[PDB]
């Protein structure tokens, strides 16, 4: 089920989700540290909650025919976490299951 | 800071009722939306359903006849009652607060919008095995 | 006629106009006019029907599509159906399964559905290169005849005109097709003019000519894709393919304050024919969609807008948004048995029109409702 | 001119099954297959014809 990426610390990671966008979307991104509950990184495509740095941003929900994208710049060792992605879409039925995640492997520990 | 503590039996028999409790502190139960989430080991998490006051409650269709969510205002507790547990229910369960907002794409008068939900505060969860 | 590609209204059966038409004022001439007995109206109505019918002759019949359709809503919304069906290819011994989107108004239930006119007649698709955008048509007199024009600013339609001029021909008249509201016509110069054959009857319509226009902004927000399906040997059918983006409702926007000023003025002048009674405006009473809604051709698509948001008020001593429906199979000029299929137009559609008048009818406090689908009242 | 604006019977040039089962103890009772308004559907119909 999972996808893997491997990024050296200081490099940019690219994580994607799901199927192609059909209509307007609101993508919610979560970060899960092994052994811990997941937490929210981004809601509404690009609105991050307080405590989340500007290194986390993603694709707009205004486009169609594309996939969800999370960009993590300047990846730190502290970003070695799995990533989950919950997609809301105006044409698809409500998704009750978060999509399959992508594990971010951070090098040179 | 909202803290959500969780407990449960750990071990539940098959074809039995599972009851998990989320102890809410730092906020009141009556003032927010609550969600239950579960994560089978090795899998992406599933949103069970969400519960709130004013009847604004909904459930994952696969659990439509298996899950009862409720809020205890007096004890300030959030709980899950899952009945008829099986091997597929052997997952870690989590309690979380929920926030929501509206995505507007067209004319609001024609209801060209939808409500989305997200979970900001998560508890530690409790591991449940169905034997 | 006289006039000034392949527009449906430009079949070139008629001559070009004179770049500098003449008008001669006839001094001291009083002439009795009667717009309700005018035979230029019958002449125009007949010519308009013919231009339309001639234009639809050289193109594809959709008789081959009268097959059972299997229609679902599997991938459109969380009024538009996704239908699969079998068609022939250019070879008579071969068939293939194809998909198309159809609007609910064009499809009726009976392998579940049928096109709405397959038990009545053959459906001709509009020839795809033909534009429906109106072109002004001038009507000019033959030898031995003259056209007289009435220049009285307050002329309602009947009786003596004290300022009469002779013209070689009429101004250009745009063959705009609409129902409840008259679009893109001429404005009155001094005041709103309310005119009818008999203002005290119920069987007669009232044409209200405004001296100010009200803009109506209409749109079709869905990004439709045109798909081309081969039906026969050089015969293509144009189907709606997937919708890109959100599924949204077509609509029209009328400013709230301009509409209200317009009604204050219409009512003020209506109380000059009726006693000082309460006047109420209501939505039309019912019947066919072509009567109950405001229909028009915008960008080549056929809109049916709900005007209950306009005609809903009581008169005594923001923006209005009208939802609209779109149809592809239409029956113009109330002719039963001669349907036409309008191919979908790719991309988004927007048009801005001028409301220049209203068509009102009295119900048996006076009650007025919008309406009248008889095109002669527009002309 | 009068016969131009109306129905052709080309679709009836099909094989007919004609009998005299219920007419007399010169008119035949014929059954045949025709299409309906849908091009993918046919039905069996009966008609009397003169010999
Ligand atoms: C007839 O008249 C009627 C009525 O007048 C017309 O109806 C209108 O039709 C239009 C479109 O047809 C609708 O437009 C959409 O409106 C929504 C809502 O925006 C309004 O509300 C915003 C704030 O409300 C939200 O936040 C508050 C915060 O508290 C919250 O309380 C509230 O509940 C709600 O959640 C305002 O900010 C916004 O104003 C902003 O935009 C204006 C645009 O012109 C600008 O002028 C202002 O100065 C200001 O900047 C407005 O008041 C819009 O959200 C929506 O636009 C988004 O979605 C479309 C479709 O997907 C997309 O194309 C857009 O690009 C945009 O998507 C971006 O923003 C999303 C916000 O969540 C984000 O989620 C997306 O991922 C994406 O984000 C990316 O770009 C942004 C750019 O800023 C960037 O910041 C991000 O980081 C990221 O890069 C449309 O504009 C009207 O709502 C509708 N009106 C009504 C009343 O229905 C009708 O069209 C007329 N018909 C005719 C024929 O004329
Ligand atoms: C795909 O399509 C489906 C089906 O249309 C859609 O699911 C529906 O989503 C809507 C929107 O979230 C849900 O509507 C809410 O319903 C609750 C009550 O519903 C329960 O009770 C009824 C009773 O018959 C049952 O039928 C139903 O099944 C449920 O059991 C309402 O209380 C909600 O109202 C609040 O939210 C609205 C906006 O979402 C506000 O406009 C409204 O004012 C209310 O908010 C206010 O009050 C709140 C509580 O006091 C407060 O917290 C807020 O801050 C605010 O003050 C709302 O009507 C609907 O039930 C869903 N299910 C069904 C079967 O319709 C999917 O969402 C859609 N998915 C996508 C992605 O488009
Ligand atoms: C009342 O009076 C009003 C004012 O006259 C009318 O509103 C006007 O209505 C007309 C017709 O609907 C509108 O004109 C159309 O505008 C479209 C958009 O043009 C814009 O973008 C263009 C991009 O290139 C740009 O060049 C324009 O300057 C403008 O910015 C046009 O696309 C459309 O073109 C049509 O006619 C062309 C003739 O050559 C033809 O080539 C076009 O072909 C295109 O589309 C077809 C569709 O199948 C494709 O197959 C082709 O490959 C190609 O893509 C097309 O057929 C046309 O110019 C006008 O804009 C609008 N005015 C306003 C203010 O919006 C009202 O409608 C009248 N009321 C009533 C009831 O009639
Ligand atoms: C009678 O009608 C004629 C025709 O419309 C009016 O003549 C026009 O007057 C305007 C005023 O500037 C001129 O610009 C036009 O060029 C004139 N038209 C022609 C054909 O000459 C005339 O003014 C009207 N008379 C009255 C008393 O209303
Ligand atoms: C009409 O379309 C529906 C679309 O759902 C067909 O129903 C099922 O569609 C799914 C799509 O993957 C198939 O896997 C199922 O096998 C279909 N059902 C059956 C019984 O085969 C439906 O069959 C279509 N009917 C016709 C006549 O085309
Ligand atoms: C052809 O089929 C259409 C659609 O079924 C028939 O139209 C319906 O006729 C009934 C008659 O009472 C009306 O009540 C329905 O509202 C009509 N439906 C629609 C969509 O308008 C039509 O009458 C049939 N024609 C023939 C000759 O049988
Ligand atoms: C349009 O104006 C004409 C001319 O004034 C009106 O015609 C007169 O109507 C009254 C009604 O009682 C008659 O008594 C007059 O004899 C009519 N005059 C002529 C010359 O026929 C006409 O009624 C007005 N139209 C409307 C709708 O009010
Ligand atoms: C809709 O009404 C507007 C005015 O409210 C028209 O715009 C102007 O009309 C005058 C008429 O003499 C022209 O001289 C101006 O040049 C027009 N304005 C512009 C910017 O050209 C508008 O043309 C009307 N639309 C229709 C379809 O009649
Ligand atoms: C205009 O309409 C009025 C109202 O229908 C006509 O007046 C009626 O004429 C009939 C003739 O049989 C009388 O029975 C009604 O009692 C009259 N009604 C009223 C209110 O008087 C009027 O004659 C029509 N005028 C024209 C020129 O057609
Ligand atoms: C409606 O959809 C079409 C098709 O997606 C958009 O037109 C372009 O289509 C080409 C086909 O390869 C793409 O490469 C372009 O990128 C599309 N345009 C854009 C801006 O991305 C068309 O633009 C859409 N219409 C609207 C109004 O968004
Ligand atoms: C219909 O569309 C027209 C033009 O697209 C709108 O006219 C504009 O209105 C804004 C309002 O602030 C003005 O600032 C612009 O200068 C106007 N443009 C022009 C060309 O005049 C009109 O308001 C729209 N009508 C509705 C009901 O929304
Ligand atoms: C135009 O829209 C109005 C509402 O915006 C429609 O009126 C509703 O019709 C339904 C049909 O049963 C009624 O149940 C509602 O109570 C009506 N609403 C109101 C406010 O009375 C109207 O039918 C639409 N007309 C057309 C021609 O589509
Ligand atoms: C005409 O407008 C009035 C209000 O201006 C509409 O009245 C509404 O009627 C509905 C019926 O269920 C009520 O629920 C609303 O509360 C009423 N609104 C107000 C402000 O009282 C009336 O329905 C409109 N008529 C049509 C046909 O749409
Ligand atoms: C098209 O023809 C095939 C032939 O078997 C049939 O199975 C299919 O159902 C037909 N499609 C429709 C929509 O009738
Ligand atoms: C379509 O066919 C199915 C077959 O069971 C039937 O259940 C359904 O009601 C039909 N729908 C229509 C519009 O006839
Ligand atoms: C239209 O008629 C009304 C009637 O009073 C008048 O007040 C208004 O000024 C007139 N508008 C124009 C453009 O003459
Ligand atoms: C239109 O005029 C009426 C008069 O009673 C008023 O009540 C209504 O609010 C006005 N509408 C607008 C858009 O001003
Ligand atoms: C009509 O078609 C059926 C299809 O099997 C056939 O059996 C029947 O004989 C045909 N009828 C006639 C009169 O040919």
């Amino acid at each position: 089920a999972p996808t893997f990426v491997s990024v050296a610390p200081g490099q940019t990671a690219r994580i994607t989700c799901g199927e192609e966008s059909l209509g307007s979307r609101s993508v919610i991104w979560y970060q899960q540290r092994p052994g811990q509950a997941p937490s929210l990184i981004i809601y509404n495509n690009n609105d991050r909650p307080s405590g989340i740095p500007d290194r986390f941003s993603g694709s707009p929900g205004s486009t169609f025919g594309t996939t969800a994208t999370l960009t993590i710049t300047s990846v730190e060792a502290g970003d070695e976490a799995d990533y989950y992605c919950h997609i809301w879409d105006s044409r698809r039925p409500t998704n009750w299951v978060f999509g399959e995640g992508t594990t971010l492997i951070v090098l040179s520990q | 800071q909202v803290h959500l503590q969780e407990s449960g039996p750990g071990l539940v028999k098959p074809s039995e009722t599972l009851s998990l409790t989320c102890n809410v502190s730092g906020t009141l139960v009556r003032d927010n939306y609550w969600s239950w989430i579960r994560q089978p080991l090795g899998k992406q998490p599933e949103w069970i359903g969400y519960v709130h006051d004013s009847g604004d409650t909904n459930y994952n269709p696969s659990l439509k006849s298996r899950v009862h969510l409720s809020l205890d205002k007096s004890k300030n507790l959030v709980s899950l009652r899952l009945t008829g547990v099986t091997a597929a229910d052997s997952a870690i369960y989590y309690c979380a607060t929920t926030k929501h907002g509206r995505r507007i794409y067209g004319v609001v008068a024609f209801k060209e919008w939808f409500t989305y939900f997200y979970m900001d505060v998560w508890g530690k969860g409790t591991s449940v095995t169905v034997s | 006629c006289a006039s000034d590609k392949r527009n449906v209204w430009a079949t070139h059966a008629c001559v070009p106009t004179d770049p500098n038409p003449q008008e001669i004022v006839l001094e001291n001439v009083t002439e009795n006019f009667n717009m309700w007995k005018n035979n230029m109206v019958e002449q125009m109505h007949t010519d308009i029907i013919s231009l339309w019918d001639q234009s639809l002759k050289p193109c594809v019949k959709l008789t081959p599509l009268c097959v059972t359709l299997n229609c679902t809503n599997v991938n459109v919304t969380n009024e538009i159906k996704n239908c699969s069906f079998n068609i022939t290819t250019e070879l008579r011994d071969k068939k293939k399964k194809v998909y198309a989107l159809f609007y609910r108004l064009d499809v009726v239930p009976i392998s579940n559905y049928r096109l709405i006119n397959c038990n009545t007649s053959a459906i001709t698709q509009a020839c795809p290169k033909v534009s429906f955008e109106p072109i002004p048509i001038h009507y000019c007199a033959p030898a031995g005849f003259a056209i007289l024009k009435c220049n009285d600013k307050k002329f309602n339609g009947t009786g003596p005109c004290k300022n009469v001029s002779t013209v070689q021909c009429t101004h250009g008249i745009k063959p705009v097709v609409s129902t409840q509201l008259l679009l893109n016509g001429s404005l009155a110069e001094e005041e709103i003019i309310i005119r009818s054959e008999n203002i005290t009857n119920n069987a007669k319509t009232i044409i209200v000519q405004l001296n100010e226009s009200v803009e109506i902004n209409c749109t079709r927000p869905n990004n439709n894709t045109r798909k081309s399906i081969r039906i026969g040997p050089g015969q293509w059918f144009y189907a709606t393919g997937d919708i890109i983006g959100d599924i949204r409702q077509a609509h029209c926007n009328i400013s709230g304050t301009k509409w209200n000023k317009t009604l204050q003025q219409v009512v003020k002048k209506l109380r000059e024919h009726f006693n000082n009674k309460t006047i109420i405006f209501n939505p039309s009473s019912g019947g066919d969609l072509e009567i109950t809604t405001h229909s028009f051709n915008c960008g080549g698509e056929f809109f049916y807008c709900n005007t209950s948001g306009l005609f809903n008020s009581t008169w005594i001593g923001d923006t209005i948004t009208l939802p609209c429906r779109i149809k592809q199979i239409i029956n113009m000029w109330q002719r039963v048995g001669q349907p036409m299929y309008a191919p979908p137009i790719q991309g988004k559609i927007r048009c801005v029109s001028n409301i220049t008048g209203l068509l009102l009818t009295r119900d048996g406090t006076e009650t007025f409702r919008p309406g009248g689908g008889d095109m002669r009242d527009n002309w």
